[PDB]
C-alpha cells in the first residue's frame, strides 16, 4: 500500500501521499502570522555562499506572496507556474488574482500531480499570504502535497513545525490577534527563536522585506 | 537422530517439500507432539490425510507447529504451517523453542531447509545450479558449502540468525542447511524435485502423494458455464 | 530477475530472453538445407507431420514472399506465418518505393532490424524463428541469407538449421546444369547425414530461379527420389 | 493448507473471491476518517449539519467549509478527502447551470446525483482517475418534482434517497440514534435541533457555533448557511431542552 | 490551452503565439496545399493499413499499430524532438530523407513539465 | 492499457505484511515478549458463560437489548514502546470479550499473548466467534467435532483462542465456536448479507434471545453502518 | 515440467527450454471443454458436438453450439466460452469482408490464415492472454472440402480427422480407425461421426455437415429422421 | 493456495488452464440480489427483489426499460450495472435515427456480449460484475436473455440470478411445463413469477416496497408494476 | 500505460546498472582496435563466424558513414547495424542538407552518442550494447579517432583496443606508438596487435581492415571538377590484408 498513489490503505489513508508531508518536515522552517491589517512571514536560513544572489519568500504578484517548505526544487516551478497563472488572470480577466484564488490553483496543481502513478507530487507545502485586490483583510493559506488548501491565522510548516505551532497556539489569540506591524513581527520573531530574516505584506501591495531584526530580537531575547 | 526444520520461504517449499516426505512414507511418520505456537501467526485447522499420520483417536484439529516423527528411521520433522510473527522474534524461536527441543529428544543433528529468491549482497554465484547444500560441524562463510552449489556463503538472509543461536546442546553434533533456488508459482512439482535431490544426496521415495488438502489449493469447485 | 522475463542485459551481459529464443527454433524438431547451384538456389526441409489424421499438404514451413524470394522458417509456424507476412509486405514496399524487386539480402536486413527492435524494446519479445531467405538476385546471382532473432544476417554459400545443423553442415564443408540437379544432391547429403530414407510426405522442397521461386509438389518430390534410387 | 499473503485487496481492478472489490471498501474507510456530517429530509425544508473539526485553534474555523451550494435550491454535504470533492462539486456546479443553459429548468437533483455518481464511477468506464474518490457527500435539495429529498452519493457509484443520513466519523452511532428519533411529522425546526443533538453525542469535543455550522433548503428561501449567531441559539435552546 | 479562470477561452499568456491577435476564426485562410500536406503521411499510412486489412485481415493492421503504440508511448524524452531510432525501422523510413526531418521546425510554456503533464494528460 | 509495467512484480507471497516491532532489522538477541494484565478483581464465577470476539463482530451484541456494560479492560505494553488495552463487557451471566483486533497498527503477538491470558484465567461454557478467509461456508464447532474440510482452517487471533483451547496449557476446555466466512486483512473483514443473516440467528440460539426481536435489532446495527457491512449495501444491487 | 515456475505469470516470455507457458496453459483449458470432432469427407465435412445439456430451461432451438462463421463455413470450439465467440464473431467479420470486397466466398484455407494471425497476435504482447479455445472450422470452396484446427498457440493445421475436449484421446484414436478403414460419402461421416461421439462419452447430440453433393456447398444441420439414424447407427 | 500467484489479474492462466479472476466476477453476482425472469409463448415477466442499504433509505431501482417493446433487470455490481444499461440503452435509440428500426431482442444482449468479453482478455480492465435478465417481445415474439458477464448470451424459458437464485431456478424447472402454456393471460403469469422468486426468500418477506414487477407482450409495452400496483400479485 | 518505468536507475553505489552490464557485453565481444598515425587512421578487427559456410563479405563489420569517417564495433552487430544507419542519416540531416558538406569527425561522433544517450533513460529500451571506435578526417581538426561506450560518453584516442582482447592488446599498443607514426606502419602495428588478440586463424578472410588517409580519386566514380575531391575511407580487400601479412 504504500508504494503507489492510487492504492487506499485498509485503514483508509494513501501512503504515498502521507509521505510526501513528511519531506515537507524535513525542509526549512517556514512562518506566517496575520495581523488586524498585515501579514509578516519568517522563515529559517555556509560560510562560501553568495549571500548576494539567493529570499525564501517569493512574490507570486504585487499583491501576493508565497513562502514555502520542503523541496526547495519542487518549490520554484510551482511558484512559476501560480506566477504564469497571476498574470494569465490578469490578462483573461481585469482583476488581480484573490489570494483564495491562487491558492485554489496551486493547490489544484498539486493535487493534480497526484492524479497519476507514473508523477512524483510535489514535496513541498506552500504558505501563501498576501491581501485581496482593493481590500484590507489579510488572508494567509497554507498548501500540501495532497492538494487540501487551508486558511489560517497562523501557521508554520516545516523543521521544528509542531514546537513552533505550539507556541503560536497559546500566545496567539484569535480573538485578540496583533494590531501592529510590531505586534505581529515580535510574535513571529519570538516563535522563531523557540527552535532570522522577516517579510512584511501590508495592502495596496506594498510588500517589504525587513532588515535589522536584531533589534526586536535584542527587545524579544532581554524579556 | 536428525530433524528437519523447514522455514518458511519463496514458494514454501521446504513446507511443501515435508508434505512431500510426510504423506509419502505415511505409513512409517507419525504425529509425536505440538511445539509452541506463541511465536507463529497462530493457526487452527483439521487433520490432513494422504490423498492418517495423526495416530490419537479423538483428537480434531492441527496446531500452528508440529513434529513427526519416523519410528523406523528415527527421523524427527517439523512441520510449520505459518511464518513467524516477525522477523526478531526468530531468536525467540529458536532459542526457546527449538533448542529445547532439541536437548529434550537429544537431536544429533537438524537439518534446515530453505529456498532463496533470485530476485531478492549477492551472495548468488554459479547460477546455472539450482540446489545447495550447507554443512557445519562441531556476510559470513561459516558454513561448509558443497561444490555444485549455487552458493558459498551466507547473506543477512536468515540463514545467518539460526546457526548464530545453535552456534551460542550436548547432543547436537552437527548442522545441515539445504536450500533450493526457486520462483513463485505452484512449486507442488519444484518441492518433490527438491525432497528426490536432498534424498538423493531413503528408501528412496517409490511413489509420491499428496496430502488431500492440497486439492483445495486451486478452489473448491469449478461448476459454471463459461468452461 | 527482471532481465530473465524481460530483454535487458543480466550481470553476465547477455539477453537470456533472446538466447531463450534461439531453443524454441528447435521446438517443431525440423532441421533444414539450402545450396546455391550455378544458376538457382534449391532449399530442403523435413516434414515430420507425425500424426496420421494431419493432412501432410498444409504442414509447409517454406513460404513464397515474392515473385523470386521464398524463405524457410525453423520454429513454431504461428511465428513463422507472421514473419511471412512481414516479409511478404516489404518485398512489396521496396517495389512500389524504389521501383525495383526487392533483393534477398536487403529482406534479410529489414527483417534482422525488425528482430532487433524485439531484442531491445522491453515490451516487446523476439520472434523466436529463423528465416532463411533463398532467391537468384539478378546481381549476385544465387545466394542465401539466414536470420535469427538476435538480429543478425549472414550470407551463406550453403547453410543448414535444425537440431541437427551440425551434421549436415560438416558433411557439405567436407564436400565443398538444371535445378533438378541441385534437387538430388541436396536430398542424398540429407539422408547421408541424417541417415534418414525420405519419401514424398516426409520430404518438402523449394526452389528459386532467374524467373521465379516455386515449392515443389508431392509428385514433383517422388520423382527426384526416384532418380535418387536409379544411383 | 499454509498461510499467505492475498493480494486480491491492493489493486483496484483485482476481484477477490466472492467478488469483493476491495480498493472500493477501502475508499469508505477514508470516509470514516472525515467529519461527520448529518441531514435530515422531512416537510418544510432540508437540513445539513456537519462538524467542521478544527485541527488546531489557529484554523480560520470560520472558513472551513464542507457544506457547498451547487443550485440556488440544492445544497451538498461533503465528507472525507476533500481535495477529491472539490473535482466533483465543479462538476456538479457545471452540470447544475448547464441544464438550466440547455432546457431554462432547475436541475432535478435525482438528475444532478446521477450526473455526479458517474463522476466518481469515472474510475472504470463511463476512465480518468486511477483510483475511487475518496469521499462520500450528500446532497440535500428541492426540486418541483419530487418535493424536499436527501441524497447520499457513495464513492462507489451509487446513490440512494436517505430520510436521514450520517456521514463520516461516527456515523454507526448517528444513524443509529437517527433511526430512534425521525419520523415523518418531524418538522424543520426540531429537525435543526435533532440535528445538532446527534452531533453532540458523535463529535468528540464540545458543540459550539465555531465548530459545528447548519444549513437548510426551503422554497422560499432556497440554500442558505446559518449565520454563527442563530447556531448559537439553536444549541443554546438544545441544552435547555436537555 | 484553456484558461484556468474561465474555461472556455484560449490562455492567451500560457499559449504564446504572438497575444490574442492569432484568433481562432481568423485561422481559416490557408495555403492550398497546407492542409493536404500537413496530414499526407498520415493518409498514406492509413491508406497502407487498410491495404493490410483488406488482403491480410484485420489482424495485421492491429499488430502494426500495437507495435507502434509500444514505441511512442513508452519514449519519452522531453529534450528531443527527433523521431525514435526504432520507428524508423517500423515506419520503413531508416534509409530515406524528407523536409520533415531536415526542417524539424520561450520563457513561460516550453518547459519539460508541460510535456510531462501532456504526455501523461494529468 | 497498452502494455503492463515490467517492474511491477510482486514480492514473494511467502512473507505477509505484518507490523514491524522494530526498526532493527538486524537485531541478534532476543526480542522482548509482550505482557498481559488480567484485572484480578472480576468476579468470573458469577458468569457460567463466556464469549471470545474479535471487534467485527460487535453488532451481535447490541447495547440497546442486552443490556450491556463494563467491568474493566486488560492492559498489554511492550518495550522496545506500545501499549494497547481492550475493555471486557458483559450482559446477564456471561463474560464478553472485543480485541479491536488490526492488521497495520496490532501485531498478531499481541493477540496470541491476550489468548495467553484469556485461556490462563478463564480455565465457563466457552464461546469463540471468528472469521476466517478459508472456509466456504459457516462452520459450527465444538471440541470433540470438527467441520473444517483438510484445505480450511482459521488463523489470527480466534485461531490463537482456538489454539488454547486445544493443546499447550490448560487444553481439553469445552468451548463452542462460530466462523463465518470472510475476506480481507485482520481487522477489516468483510461478511456478505447472507451471512450476517445466517450469523445472528444461529448464534441466537445459544445466547437464547427473542431470534426474532433479536434478528430485528442486529439488522439495523448490521446494515446502517459497520465495518462488517462496508461498500456491499450500495455496491451491489 | 509442465508448471514452469517463474516464467508462467507473463504472457510473451520464453522460457529456458523456450516454451511459453501461459499459452500451454490455455492448451489445457481446451482440454477442459466437450469433445467436439470434425471428420473430412470426399465430398465435405462433418461436425459432431456433445452438448453437454444443463437444464431444461436453456430454449432447445436457440441453444446451437456449431456456429455457421459463413453460408458456406461450419465452426465448433472447445474451451472458454468468452474467446470461443469472440473468436467467431471477429472471423465472422473476415468472412464478410472478403466477400464484400472480391464478391467471392472467402476461402478456407485463406479463412484459417486471417484467424491464426489473430489468434497468435495475442501470444506476442504481455497485456493480452491468449485465447483458450481450440477451434475446428471447416467448409467447402473451389478447391473442395477442408478441416481445419487451430490451437491457442495459434498453430493450425488442415486435418482429414479433428477433436478437441476432454473426450480428445478415445475420440482421436477412434477417428484414426475411421480413416485407415475407410481411406467417406457425406452420408456414411455423420453416422460414423455420432458413432465417435457415444463412444467418447446426460448430454445431447450435435451434428452439422456440408457437402458439394448433398446440399449444393452449404452447411445445414442434421435433423429429423437423419439424426434418428445416427443415433441408431451409434 | 497456489489460486494467489495465478489470480492476480484476468490476463494470467492457472497451469490447470483455469481463469480466476473471471471467475470471481461470475461470483460477485451472488452478491446482489435475487431477480427472476420467466416468459410464456406471447409474454415475458421479470421479478426482482429490491434491497435497501437502510431502513431510511429507498429501495434500490433494479429494473430499467431500454425502450417500450423490451427492458432489463440487474444483478451485481451497482457501477458495472450502470455502465452496461446505459450502454445498452445507447443503443436502442441509436439504431432508431439512422435506420428506423427496432432493435430486435436477440440482437440486443448479443451486441453487449462483446463489450463484456474483451475485458476478460486485456489488462488493466476487469470483467464486469453484473448479470442481466433481458425480456423483450418483438416480430418473432416473446424473448428472455440471461447475460452474464463472461460474455456468455442464453436464450431461457425462466431462469434467476443473484444471492440464493436457485431455489428460484428449481421451481422454474418443476413448474416449466406449466408457465409456458400460460399465454394470454399476463395476470397469471406474473402470479407464476412472484411465486418463483418467494422461493429464494430467507427472512425477508414481499412488500410493495422492496417487490418490482415488469412485462411486456403484444398488447403490452414494457411496463414496471412498482409500490401500491404491487400489492394485488403478493 | 502514460508511461513505463526507466530500465536504467541508479543503485545504491551510485552507479548505473543496465550500463555496467552493457560495458560487459562490449568487453566479451570480438576485439576491435584503431590507431592515429600522422598521415591517416586504421580501423580493424576480425570476423568470427557460425560456420566456414558463411560469406565473409557480408560480415562487415567496419562500415562507411560519410566518405571521410569511418567506424568500427565490438559487442552486438545488430544494435551497430541500427546506429550506422541512424548515424548516416543523421550526417545528411542535421549537417550536409544544412551546410552543403559532410559533418566533422567530432559532430558526428556527438550525435551518435546523443542517440547511445537517449536510451540510457528511456523505460522501454536497454542502452546499446556496443563501443564504436569511429575514425575519421576533418578539413580543420584533421585525422581522429574516437571510442563511444554504450553510456554515450566518447572520448578521442590516439590508439585504442575494445573487446576481448583490449586490455592486452591497449598495453602492447602503449608499447608500440609514437606521434612520428606512418600510416603504413600504423598497418602493420595493427595487424601484428590483431594477431595476439586472434584466436585461431590469421589472414585476410578473417580480418578485415579499414584506413583513413589519402584520397582515393578511383573510388570517386566520376571525374571532372576537380573541387571535388574522391573519398578517404578504404576498406582494404582479403587479397591486400594477405599480402601485407607476409610482409
Amino acid at each position: 500500500y504504500d508504494r503507489a498513489l492510487s492504492i487506499f490503505s485498509p485503514d483508509g489513508h494513501i501512503f504515498q501521499v502521507e509521505y510526501a508531508l513528511e519531506a515537507v518536515k524535513r525542509g526549512t522552517c517556514a512562518v506566517g502570522v496575520k495581523g488586524k491589517n498585515c501579514v509578516v512571514l519568517g522563515c529559517e536560513r555556509l560560510k562560501l555562499q553568495d549571500t548576494r544572489i539567493t529570499s525564501k519568500v517569493s512574490k507570486i504578484d504585487s499583491h501576493v506572496v508565497l513562502s514555502f517548505s520542503g523541496l526547495n526544487a519542487d518549490s520554484r516551478i510551482l511558484i512559476e507556474k501560480a506566477r504564469v497563472e497571476a498574470q494569465s488572470h490578469r490578462l483573461t480577466l481585469e482583476d488581480p488574482v484573490t489570494v483564495e484564488y491562487l491558492t485554489r490553483y496551486v493547490a489544484g496543481v498539486q493535487q493534480r500531480y497526484t492524479q497519476s502513478g507514473g508523477v512524483r507530487p510535489f514535496g513541498v507545502s506552500t504558505l501563501i499570504a498576501g491581501f485581496d485586490p482593493r481590500d484590507d483583510e489579510p488572508k494567509l493559506y497554507q498548501t500540501e502535497p495532497s492538494g487540501i488548501y487551508s486558511s489560517w491565522s497562523a501557521q508554520t510548516i516545516g523543521r521544528n513545525s509542531k514546537t513552533v505551532r505550539e507556541f503560536l497556539e497559546k500566545n496567539y489569540d484569535r480573538k485578540e490577534p496583533p494590531a501592529t506591524v510590531e505586534e505581529c513581527v515580535k510574535l513571529t520573531v519570538r516563535s522563531l527563536l523557540e527552535v532570522i530574516e522577516i517579510t512584511v505584506v501590508k495592502p495596496d501591495s506594498d510588500i517589504v522585506a525587513l532588515s535589522s531584526e536584531e533589534i526586536n530580537q535584542y527587545v524579544t531575547q532581554i524579556e | 537422530s536428525c530433524l528437519v526444520l523447514p522455514l518458511v520461504s519463496v514458494g514454501n517449499i521446504p513446507q511443501l517439500s515435508i508434505d512431500w516426505l510426510l504423506n509419502s512414507q505415511a505409513n512409517e511418520w507419525e504425529y509425536l507432539e505440538a511445539l509452541d505456537s506463541k511465536y507463529l501467526v497462530e493457526f487452527v485447522g483439521p487433520l490432513d490425510r494422504p490423498e492418517s499420520l495423526y495416530k490419537d483417536a479423538d483428537m480434531k484439529y492441527s496446531s500452528a507447529l508440529e513434529v513427526f516423527y519416523n519410528k523406523k528411521r528415527g527421523l524427527f520433522a517439523i512441520q510449520q504451517r505459518t511464518p513467524l510473527v516477525s522477523v526478531n522474534y526468530l531468536n525467540n524461536f529458536i532459542v526457546e523453542i527449538i533448542l529445547p527441543f532439541l536437548s529434550k529428544y537429544n537431536i544429533s543433528e537438524i537439518c534446515i531447509w530453505d529456498s532463496l529468491y533470485a530476485m531478492e549482497n549477492g551472495v548468488i554465484v554459479r547460477p546455472q545450479e539450482v540446489y545447495s547444500l550447507g554443512e557445519f560441524y562441531f556476510v559470513n562463510n561459516w558454513l561448509h558449502f558443497t561444490p555444485t552449489s549455487f552458493q558459498d556463503k551466507i547473506s543477512v538472509d536468515q540463514p545467518i540468525f539460526k546457526i548464530l543461536f545453535q552456534i551460542l546442546p550436548k547432543a547436537l553434533r552437527s548442522i545441515k542447511y539445504c536450500s533450493c533456488l526457486a520462483n513463485e508459482g505452484d512449486n507442488s512439482l519444484d518441492s518433490q524435485q527438491f525432497l528426490q535431490w536432498i534424498i538423493s544426496q531413503a528408501p528412496p521415495i517409490v511413489k509420491f502423494v499428496r496430502p488431500i488438502s492440497w486439492q483445495g489449493a486451486y478452489g473448491m469447485a469449478d461448476a459454471r458455464d463459461k468452461f | 530477475g527482471y532481465d530473465r522475463h524481460i530483454t535487458i542485459f543480466s550481470p553476465e551481459g547477455r539477453l537470456y530472453q533472446v538466447e531463450y529464443a534461439f531453443k524454441a527454433t528447435n521446438q517443431t524438431n525440423i532441421n533444414s538445407l539450402a545450396v546455391r547451384g550455378k544458376d538457382c538456389t534449391v532449399v530442403i526441409s523435413q516434414k515430420k507431420v507425425p500424426d496420421k489424421l494431419l493432412d501432410p499438404t498444409t504442414v509447409s514451413y517454406i513460404f513464397c514472399i515474392s515473385r523470386t524470394i521464398g524463405m524457410v522458417v525453423n520454429g513454431p509456424i504461428p511465428d513463422a506465418r507472421n514473419a511471412a507476412l512481414r516479409a511478404k509486405a516489404e518485398a512489396a514496399e521496396f517495389r512500389y518505393k524504389y521501383g525495383y524487386d526487392m533483393p534477398c539480402d536487403v529482406l534479410a536486413k529489414r527483417m534482422a532490424n525488425l528482430s532487433q527492435i524485439y531484442t531491445q524494446r522491453a515490451y516487446m519479445r523476439p520472434l523466436g524463428v529463423i528465416l532463411t531467405f533463398v532467391s537468384v538476385d539478378e546481381e549476385l546471382g544465387p545466394s542465401i541469407y539466414k536470420t535469427d532473432p538476435a538480429g543478425y544476417y549472414v550470407g551463406y554459400k550453403a547453410t543448414a538449421t535444425g537440431p541437427k545443423q551440425q551434421e549436415i553442415t560438416t558433411n557439405l564443408e567436407n564436400h565443398f546444369e538444371s535445378w533438378e540437379k541441385v534437387v538430388e544432391f541436396a536430398i542424398t547429403h540429407m539422408i547421408d547425414a541424417l541417415g534418414t530414407e525420405f519419401s514424398k510426405n516426409d520430404l518438402e522442397v523449394g526452389v528459386a530461379t532467374k524467373d521465379k521461386f516455386f515449392t515443389l509438389s508431392a509428385e514433383n518430390i517422388e520423382e527426384r527420389l526416384v532418380a535418387i534410387a536409379e544411383q | 493448507m499454509f498461510l499467505t499473503r492475498s493480494e486480491y485487496d491492493r489493486g483496484v481492478s483485482t476481484f477477490s473471491p466472492e467478488g469483493r472489490l476491495f480498493q472500493v471498501e477501502y475508499s469508505l474507510e477514508a470516509i470514516k476518517l472525515g467529519s461527520t456530517a448529518i441531514g435530515i429530509a422531512t416537510k418544510e425544508g432540508v437540513v445539513l449539519g456537519v462538524e467542521k473539526r478544527a485541527t488546531s485553534p489557529l484554523l480560520e474555523s470560520d472558513s472551513i467549509e464542507k457544506i457547498v451550494e451547487i443550485d440556488r435550491h440544492i445544497g451538498c454535504a461533503m465528507s472525507g478527502l476533500t481535495a477529491d470533492a472539490r473535482s466533483m462539486i465543479e462538476h456538479a456546479r457545471t452540470a447544475a447551470v448547464t441544464h438550466n443553459l440547455y432546457y431554462d429548468e432547475d436541475i432535478n437533483v435525482e438528475s444532478l446525483t446521477q450526473s455526479v455518481c458517474d463522476l466518481a464511477l469515472r474510475f472504470g468506464e463511463g476512465r480518468l482517475m486511477s483510483r475511487p474518490f475518496g469521499v462520500a457527500l450528500l446532497i440535500a435539495g428541492h426540486d418541483a418534482d419530487d418535493g424536499y429529498q436527501l441524497f447520499h452519493a457513495e464513492p462507489s457509484g451509487t446513490f440512494y434517497r436517505y430520510n436521514a443520513k450520517a456521514i463520516g466519523s461516527g456515523s454507526e452511532g448517528a444513524q443509529a440514534e437517527l433511526l430512534n428519533e425521525w419520523h415523518s411529522s418531524l418538522t424543520l425546526k426540531e429537525a435543526e435541533l435533532l440535528v445538532l443533538k446527534i452531533l453532540k453525542q458523535v463529535m468528540e469535543e464540545k458543540l459550539d457555533e465555531n465548530n459545528a455550522q447548519l444549513s437548510c433548503i426551503t422554497k422560499q428561501d432556497g440554500f442558505k448557511i446559518y449565520d454563527n449567531e442563530k447556531t448559537a441559539e439553536l444549541i443554546k435552546e438544545l441544552k435547555e431542552k436537555e | 490551452v484553456l484558461s484556468s479562470a474561465v474555461p472556455s477561452l484560449p490562455d492567451t499568456l500560457r499559449q504564446q503565439e504572438g497575444g490574442a491577435v492569432p484568433l481562432s476564426t481568423q485561422l481559416n485562410d490557408r495555403h492550398p496545399l497546407e492542409s493536404t500536406l500537413k496530414n499526407w503521411e498520415t493518409t498514406q499510412r492509413q491508406r497502407q493499413m487498410e491495404q493490410y486489412r483488406q488482403i491480410f485481415g484485420i489482424a495485421e493492421p492491429m499488430k502494426r499499430t500495437m507495435e507502434m503504440e509500444i514505441v511512442n508511448r513508452t519514449d519519452f524524452n522531453p529534450l528531443s524532438t527527433n523521431g525514435s531510432i526504432h520507428r524508423d525501422i517500423l515506419l520503413n523510413k531508416e534509409c530515406s530523407i524528407d523536409w520533415e526531418d531536415v526542417y524539424p521546425g520561450t520563457m513561460v510554456g516550453d518547459d519539460v513539465h508541460s510535456k510531462i503533464e501532456k504526455q501523461l494528460g494529468i | 492499457m497498452l502494455f503492463k509495467q515490467w517492474n511491477d512484480l510482486p514480492e514473494p507471497k511467502h512473507l505477509l505484511d505484518l507490523p514491524e516491532i522494530s526498526k532493527n532489522l538486524q537485531s541478534l538477541e532476543v526480542c522482548p515478549v509482550p505482557k498481559v494484565e488480567f484485572p484480578q478483581d472480576l468476579d468470573v464465577p458469577q458468569y457460567s458463560t463466556a464469549v471470545i470476539t474479535t471487534k467485527i463482530m460487535n453488532p451481535l451484541f447490541p447495547k440497546n437489548l442486552l443490556q450491556l456494560t463494563s467491568i474493566g479492560e486488560i492492559k498489554t505494553t511492550l518495550t522496545v514502546v506500545y501499549g494497547f488495552s481492550f475493555p471486557i463487557y458483559s450482559f446477564g451471566k456471561t463474560l464478553l470479550f472485543s480485541m479491536e483486533e488490526n492488521f497495520i497498527s496490532i501485531s498478531p503477538i499481541f493477540g496470541n499473548m491476550i489468548s495467553r491470558s484469556i485461556i490462563s484465567q478463564l480455565a465457563p461454557d466457552i464461546i469463540v466467534i471468528g472469521t476466517s478467509d478459508k472456509i466456504a461456508s459457516m462452520k459450527v464447532m465444538t471440541e470433540n467435532e470438527c467441520t473444517l474440510q483438510p484445505p480450511e482452517f482459521i488463523t489470527g487471533f480466534i485461531g490463537s483462542v482456538l489454539t488454547q483451547l486445544i493443546v499447550g496449557p490448560s487444553k481439553g476446555l469445552k468451548f463452542k465456536c462460530l466462523v463465518a466466512p470472510s475476506e480481507g486483512p485482520n481487522g477489516f473483514e468483510k461478511l456478505s448479507l447472507s451471512d450476517m443473516g445466517s450469523l445472528v440467528d444461529l448464534c441466537g440460539q445459544w445466547l437464547g434471545f427473542e431470534p426474532s426481536r433479536y434478528s430485528e435489532e442486529c439488522y439495523r446495527l448490521w446494515r446502517c453502518d459497520s465495518a462488517a457491512i462496508g461498500a456491499q449495501s450500495g455496491l451491489y444491487i | 515440467t509442465s508448471i514452469g515456475t517463474g516464467y508462467d505469470l507473463s504472457n510473451s516470455v520464453f522460457s529456458p527450454d523456450g516454451r511459453n507457458f501461459q499459452v500451454e496453459y490455455a492448451v489445457k483449458a481446451v482440454e477442459n471443454g466437450t469433445t467436439s470432432i470434425g471428420i473430412k469427407c470426399n465430398d465435405g465435412v462433418v461436425f459432431a458436438v456433445e452438448k453437454l445439456i444443463t437444464s431444461k430451461l436453456l430454449v432447445p432451438q436457440k441453444n446451437v453450439k456449431i456456429q455457421v462463421v459463413d453460408r458456406h463455413i461450419g465452426c465448433v470450439y472447445s474451451g472458454l466460452i468468452p474467446d470461443g465467440r469472440h473468436l467467431v464473431n471477429r472471423g465472422r467479420e473476415e468472412a464478410a469482408s472478403f466477400k464484400k470486397l472480391y464478391k467471392t466466398p472467402i476461402p478456407i484455407p485463406a479463412f484459417a490464415d486471417r484467424l491464426g494471425q489473430y489468434v497468435q497476435a495475442h501470444t506476442l504482447y504481455n497485456s493480452v492472454r491468449p485465447f483458450g479455445v481450440s477451434t475446428i472450422f471447416g467448409g467447402v470452396d473451389k478447391n473442395g472440402a477442408h478441416l481445419y484446427m487451430l490451437e491457442p498457440s495459434g498453430s493450425y493445421w488442415g486435418y482429414k480427422g479433428a477433436a478437441t475436449g476432454k473426450g480428445r484421446q478415445s475420440a482421436k484414436a477412434e477417428l484414426e480407425k475411421l480413416v485407415d478403414h475407410h481411406p467417406l460419402s457425406a452420408r456414411e461421416a455423420v453416422k460414423q461421426a455420432a458413432k465417435i461421439i457415444y463412444l467418447a462419452h446426460d448430454f445431447e447430440l450435435e451434428i452439422s455437415w456440408c457437402s458439394l453433393s448433398e446440399t449444393n456447398g452449404l452447411h445445414k444441420f442434421v435433423k429429423g429422421d437423419l439424426l434418428q439414424e445416427a443415433i441408431d447407427f451409434a | 493456495m497456489f489460486r494467489n500467484n495465478y489470480d492476480g489479474d484476468t490476463v494470467t492462466f492457472s497451469p490447470t488452464g483455469r481463469l480466476f479472476q473471471v471467475e470471481y466476477a461470475l461470483e460477485a453476482i451472488k452478491q446482489g440480489s435475487v431477480t427472476v425472469g420467466l416468459r410464456s409463448n406471447t409474454h415475458a415477466v421479470l421479478v426482482a427483489l429490491k434491497r435497501n442499504a437502510d431502513e431510511l433509505s429507498s429501495y434500490q431501482k433494479k429494473i430499467i426499460k431500454c425502450d417500450e417493446h423490451m427492458g432489463l433487470s440487474l444483478a451485481g455490481l451497482a457501477p458495472d450495472a450502470r455502465v452496461l444499461s446505459n450502454y445498452l440503452r445507447q443503443q436502442c435509440n441509436y439504431s432508431s435515427l439512422v435506420f428506423n428500426r427496432k432493435l430486435a431482442v436477440e440482437r440486443a444482449g448479443h451486441l453487449l456480449c462483446d463489450k463484456a468479453q474483451k475485458n476478460t482478455q486485456s489488462y488493466g480492465g476487469r470483467p464486469y460484475g453484473v448479470g442481466l435478465l433481458i425480456i423483450g417481445y418483438d416480430k418473432s415474439g416473446a424473448h428472455l436473455l440471461e447475460f452474464q458477464p463472461s460474455g456468455n448470451v442464453t436464450e431461457l424459458y425462466g431462469t434467476a440470478i443473484g444471492a440464493r437464485s436457485q431455489g428460484a431456478k428449481t421451481y422454474l424447472e418443476r413448474t416449466l411445463d406449466t408457465f409456458i402454456k400460460i399465454d394470454g393471460n399476463p395476470d397469471e403469469l406474473i402470479k407464476a413469477g412472484v411465486e418463483a422468486i418467494s422461493q429464494s426468500l430467507r427472512d425477508e418477506s414481499l412488500t410493495v416496497d422492496n417487490l418490482s414487477i415488469a412485462i411486456v407482450g403484444k398488447d403490452t409495452p414494457f411496463t414496471i408494476y412498482d409500490g401500491e400496483a404491487v400489492a394485488k400479485y403478493i | 500505460d502514460r508511461y513505463s518505468f526507466s530500465l536504467t536507475t541508479f543503485s545504491p553505489s551510485g552507479k548505473l546498472g543496465q550500463i555496467d552490464y552493457a560495458l560487459t557485453a562490449v568487453k566479451q565481444g570480438v576485439t576491435s582496435l584503431g590507431i592515429k598515425a600522422t598521415n591517416g587512421v586504421v580501423i580493424a578487427t576480425e570476423k568470427k563466424s557460425s560456420s566456414p559456410l558463411a560469406m565473409s563479405e557480408t560480415l562487415s563489420k567496419v562500415s562507411l558513414l560519410t566518405p571521410d569517417i569511418g567506424a568500427v564495433y565490438s559487442g552486438m552487430g545488430p544494435d551497430y547495424r541500427v546506429l550506422v544507419d541512424k548515424s548516416r542519416k543523421v550526417a545528411h540531416t542535421s549537417y550536409k542538407r544544412i551546410y552543403g558538406e559532410y559533418p566533422p569527425t567530432k559532430l558526428l561522433v556527438s550525435e551518435v552518442a546523443k542517440i547511445m544517450q537517449e536510451a540510457t533513460q528511456s523505460g522501454g529500451v536497454r542502452p546499446f550494447g556496443v563501443s564504436l571506435l569511429i575514425a575519421g578526417h576533418d578539413e580543420f581538426n584533421g585525422f581522429s579517432l574516437y571510442q563511444v561506450d554504450p553510456s554515450g560518453s566518447y572520448f578521442p584516442w590516439k590508439a585504442t583496443a575494445i573487446g576481448k582482447g583490449s586490455v592486452a592488446a591497449k598495453t602492447f599498443l602503449e608499447k608500440r606508438w609514437n606521434d612520428e607514426l606512418e600510416l603504413e606502419d600504423a598497418i602493420h602495428i595493427a595487424l601484428l596487435t590483431l594477431k595476439e588478440s586472434v584466436e585461431g586463424e590469421f589472414n585476410g578472410d578473417t580480418i578485415e581492415l579499414a584506413i583513413i588517409g589519402d584520397e582515393n580519386p578511383d573510388l570517386l566514380g566520376y571525374t571532372g571538377i576537380p573541387t571535388d575531391k574522391g573519398p578517404r575511407f578504404r576498406k582494404l580487400t582479403s587479397q591486400e590484408i594477405n599480402d601485407r601479412l607476409e610482409a
